[PDB]
């Protein structure tokens, strides 16, 4: 049926999927020991879970995720924790040496070392299951060992399956703020990999996290858990229908099908909303028409870029909660008359209606609150395009003189490559910008 | 009006200016080391602009200022220091018109904002020509860097 | 497993080694004996980097002690912690250097480098694998700076994906102890540009300084000094000695704050350096951290790093504070001081923070920045040399060996050429 394998590279990957786990498995009510203990006082567990769990013949739960990263000081950081008992310690290969932000070693001297394994690992957890519909690859730009290796073994799960869909999941080097200095070096070797050879690709960065929380949440002195925690929601917001049923399910092809307009152009944007705080979320009255504006404005974007400065070529709208149709008329009636927001002269509509009659689930000791409905957008606009400038305007400035190039070289790769993912970016940009103008 | 200045009041005029020049050039020298600072080097510019910087002035007063390819100087009619504002320090320029008192804006690694008003509009034409060379190569520098190093 | 084997040479750099082998049992909960009485929880996963398992969970140190004089090994042994370590790698001659590199190195450096080759070949052998190889030693003498650079081309040749990280001592003309240590650094540089990876500057006098006017110590010795290199060397090997969130090791951080092979010193630093009586009234918190961190009062160089442009610099936390601030304050750091580094190259600064706080302190912080301020000690040295070189004394000592004086020759043209390098990079201009 609808099951997916998912895909974490990296530690940022393997934090999120850790997140992601977590938070199916409360929402869910399994247990981390594995079973269904609760036998005196049951608090739910009664529904589809084997779209991301299996269910053994003596009532265990396994979860079908592929936790890889080339350094061992994540895996035994994961090991040494309170859920060690739910996975398979299989499911987690450690490494000797590991990238830590570097391409080169990663993808030819690193990566090309642990192929077979990882392989036949994905191969045996495709045979476990029956249907599949598409993957969850988790890793980030940045860090060496999810631009590599993520790369090393995307090209080679793209010939070894066509017809599965390919998403992509990853963090974005913020123009303003950053973490290393070598992340345009991944980054623009990852973007030609992930245009050339997959079929659809979501951008994020840290600093709207950062002003977003805030800004809402309030709080002074962030952490990563947060950032995992949005990125799990949206996640489980994406793939809401699948788990559960509604009015009108929407499942993962049913959207990635209108989300690609071309195969050049699949960088959507996502914004979650409400995110608020509990505090936020208590004198505050929520209805449809409000979030779905609120969801247009810059301010609640994860990347930075006003939209007004491009237009939208197309849009996809989901929803998770009691959510009533004619709200969602009266909402699209208000932004379809909106002068604000601009759009292409051709494209008078589209958009997508997904009702979830599960409302979202809150976590004890985290930030978010019950909150009767959920929303989540994915447009299309060519506004985007700047964050793509910025990266090639830092490549150039950063290979004109060949800072930091002496040990790529060294390990072994060809120099015309930065010149061709700088021309394939150029030549992306301009179909970006040939795409934005109309007649 | 050229006609008007010649036929009435043209050469006594300009005597009067002769005398003029000459109050003028008797009172101060202060002025003369930042010209000598900014005279005819490397230095693309040598003029005076009243000054805005970032909210601290938002009233303009007429300031001393330096063009370099690699650096802007100013000096406050007079300054001891040196003020230094280098190309490599600024990140933009910008021209700005702020009540018909136009000006040049340029944003520095800093987070500073620094508004510098030529007086009239040929002043302004030649410092806004010597700024569109100086700081828009300063952003083509980064597409005319890659030979004089390696 | 990943282990680091760690070497020892000269009489400083025994006693600095001691002081840092103490510092770690002290830290890590190891009594004088040789068992162990730690109460921590990651101090027992990752203790083999440093340790060897053997019976009775009684670790030994794994550090070869290489000397030519006799003298030293009963000095170290008779200390708490002398009967703790491996008296097999005590290996010392029978003549002691006389503060000579030359006779050092052809006499006491080829009839006892066997003994230490074996000893050190064995250590490596009896694990699976290793990163590099770490060696204190001091410039002032024929001990540390006669062999230590012997040993590190020795083990470049045999082993050479290894990493090559020391200490050695920078010499001053204010603070001297040998008459021809101007000789000796010109011999030593030429070998620490050639065959070694990295290099960290180490001076004594402004140490003293930053103790007498800082921490205002009664009767400061070599004892605090090693304390605070000691101190120094656990902050930059805590990104691998105990794991956190963003961790390092020490050749990620060679490869991103080393631009030129010929460019590979450092300028290392401690922030928390208070008197006795303002530990009990300080602010712990980032802006504090991050300006005793930035200004050169200090940092434990000669010289004075306003004089040049910051190059590579590295921010290495231990504590459990944030991510934001480090940033915030290195973005506002670099918009203001922007006269202070590259503008060429942005974002010069790298941030690493240790979840895992120290033993004894809560609030720690080291500094590995390659600043614009070794130029002047560099040609100060030159200065020195080429005057020390021009009626040539002090010489016959070191000819009467029968080295010519040609290896004088070429070591002054390469020093002339590293200051050139270094002077015409210091002057990074954007364009023309």
């Amino acid at each position: 049926m609808r099951e997916c394998i998912s895909i974490h590279v990296g530690q940022a990957g393997v934090q999120i999927g850790n997140a992601c786990w977590e938070l199916y498995c409360l929402e869910h009510g399994i247990q981390p020991d594995g079973q269904m203990p609760s036998d005196k006082t049951i608090g739910g567990g009664d529904d589809s879970f084997n779209t991301f769990f299996s269910e053994t013949g003596a009532g265990k739960h396994v979860p079908r995720a592929v936790f890889v990263d080339l350094e061992p000081t994540v895996v035994d950081e994961v090991r040494t924790g309170t859920y060690r008992q739910l996975f398979h310690p299989e499911q987690l290969i450690t490494g000797k040496e590991d990238a830590a932000n570097n391409y080169a070693r990663g993808h030819y001297t690193i990566g090309k070392e642990i192929v077979d394994l990882v392989l036949d690992r994905i191969r045996k957890l495709a045979d476990l299951c029956t249907g599949l519909q598409g993957f969850l690859i988790f890793h980030s730009f940045g860090g060496g060992t999810g631009s590599g290796f993520a790369s090393l073994l995307m090209e080679r799960l793209s010939v070894d399956y066509g017809k599965k869909s390919k998403l992509e999941f990853a963090i974005y080097p913020a123009p303003q703020v950053s973490t290393a200095v070598v992340e345009p070096y991944n980054s623009i070797l990852t973007t030609h990999t992930t245009l050339e050879h997959s079929d659809c690709a979501f951008m994020v960065d840290n600093e709207a996290i950062y002003d977003i929380c805030r800004r809402n949440l309030d709080i002074e002195r962030p952490t990563y858990t947060n950032l995992n925690r949005l990125i799990g929601q949206i996640v489980s917001s994406i793939t809401a229908s699948l788990r559960f049923d509604g009015a009108l399910n929407v499942d993962l092809t049913e959207f990635q099908t209108n989300l690609v307009p071309y195969p050049r152009i699949h960088f959507p944007l996502a914004t979650y909303a409400p995110v608020i705080s509990a505090e936020k979320a208590y004198h505050e009255q929520l209805s449809v028409a409000e979030i779905t504006n609120a969801c247009f404005e810059p301010a609640n974007q994860m990347v930075k870029c006003d939209p007004r400065h491009g237009k939208y070529m197309a849009c996809c709208m989901l929803y998770r909660g009691d959510v009533v149709p004619k709200d969602v008329n009266a909402a699209i009636a208000t932004i379809k008359t909106k002068r604000t927001i601009q759009f292409v002269d051709w494209c008078p509509t589209g958009f997508k209606v997904g009702i979830n009659y599960q409302p979202p689930t809150v976590v004890p000791g985290g930030d978010l609150a019950k909150v009767q409905r959920a929303v989540c957008m994915l447009s299309n606009t060519t506004a985007i395009a700047e964050a793509w400038a910025r990266l090639d305007h830092k490549f150039d400035l950063m290979y004109a003189k060949r800072a930091f190039v002496h040990w790529y070289v060294g390990e072994g790769m060809e120099e015309g490559e930065f010149s061709e993912a700088r021309e394939d970016l150029a030549a992306l940009e301009k179909d970006y910008e040939e795409v934005g103008v109309d007649s | 009006w050229q006609q008007e200045v010649v036929e009435t009041i043209y050469d006594a005029v300009n005597a009067d200016t002769d005398k003029i020049e000459a109050r003028r050039k008797a009172k101060n020298k202060q002025l003369g080391q930042e010209e000598d600072y900014a005279m005819g080097k490397d230095c693309i510019m040598h003029g005076y602009m009243l000054k805005l910087g970032n909210p601290f002035l938002t009233q303009w007063q007429r300031r001393y200022f330096y063009l370099f390819p690699n650096r802007l100087e100013w000096r406050g009619e007079g300054e001891s220091r040196q003020s230094l504002l280098t190309m490599e320090q600024i990140m933009s320029v910008e021209e700005t018109q702020i009540k018909d008192r136009k000006c040049i804006l340029l944003r520095i690694k800093g987070g500073k904002q620094f508004v510098l008003q030529c007086e009239s509009d040929p002043e302004f034409a030649q410092w806004l020509k010597e700024l569109t060379c100086t700081f828009n190569e300063a952003q083509r520098l980064l597409r005319r860097a890659p030979k004089f190093l390696n | 497993m990943r282990e680091i084997v760690h070497l020892q040479a000269g009489q400083c750099g025994n006693q600095i080694g001691a002081k840092f082998w103490e510092v770690i049992s002290d830290e890590h909960g190891i009594d004088p004996t040789g068992t162990y009485h730690g109460d921590s929880d990651l101090q027992l996963e990752r203790i083999n980097v440093y340790y060897n398992e053997a019976t009775g969970g009684k670790y030994v140190p794994r550090a070869v002690l290489v000397d030519l004089e006799p003298g030293t090994m009963d000095s170290v042994r008779s200390g708490p912690f002398g009967q703790i370590f491996r008296p097999d790698n005590f290996v010392f001659g029978q003549s002691g250097a006389g503060n000579n590199w030359a006779k050092g190195h052809y006499t006491e450096g080829a009839e006892l480098v066997d003994s230490v080759l074996d000893v050190v070949r064995k250590e490596a052998e009896s694990c699976d694998c290793l990163q590099g190889f770490q060696l204190t030693h001091s410039l002032g003498g024929g001990t540390g700076s006669g062999m230590g650079t012997l040993l590190i081309s020795k083990i470049r040749e045999e082993y050479p994906d290894r990493i090559m990280n020391t200490f050695s001592v920078v010499p001053s003309p204010k603070v001297s102890d040998t008459v021809v240590e101007p000789y000796n650094a010109t011999l030593s540089v030429h070998q620490l540009v050639e065959n070694t990876d990295e290099t960290y500057c180490i001076d004594n006098e402004a140490l003293y300084d930053i103790c007498f006017r800082t921490l205002k110590l009664t009767t400061p010795t070599y004892g605090d000094l090693n304390h605070l290199v000691s101190a120094t060397m656990s902050g930059v090997t805590t990104c691998l000695r105990f794991p956190g969130q963003l961790n390092a090791d020490l050749r990620k951080l060679a490869v991103n704050m080393v631009p030129f092979p010929r460019l590979h010193f450092f300028m290392p630093g401690f922030a928390p350096l208070t008197s006795r009586g303002s530990q009990q009234y300080r602010a712990l918190t980032v802006p504090e951290l991050t300006q005793q961190m930035f200004d050169a009062k200090n940092m434990m160089a000669a010289c004075d790093p306003r004089h040049g442009r910051y190059l590579t610099v590295a921010a290495v936390f231990r504590g459990r504070m944030s991510m934001k601030e480090v940033d915030e304050q290195m973005l506002n750091v670099q918009n203001k001081n922007s006269s202070y580094f590259v503008e060429w190259i942005p974002n010069n600064v790298k941030t690493a923070v240790c979840d895992i706080p120290p033993r004894g302190l809560k609030m720690s912080a080291t500094f590995i920045g390659n600043s614009t301020a070794i130029q002047e000690l560099f040609k100060r040295i030159s200065e020195q040399f080429t005057a020390m070189f021009r009626r040539k004394a002090f010489l016959h000592w070191y000819t009467g060996e029968g080295m010519d004086e040609m290896e004088f020759t070429e070591a002054e043209s390469n020093m002339n050429d590293l200051v050139s390098e270094y002077q015409q990079y210091q002057d990074a201009t954007a364009e023309e």
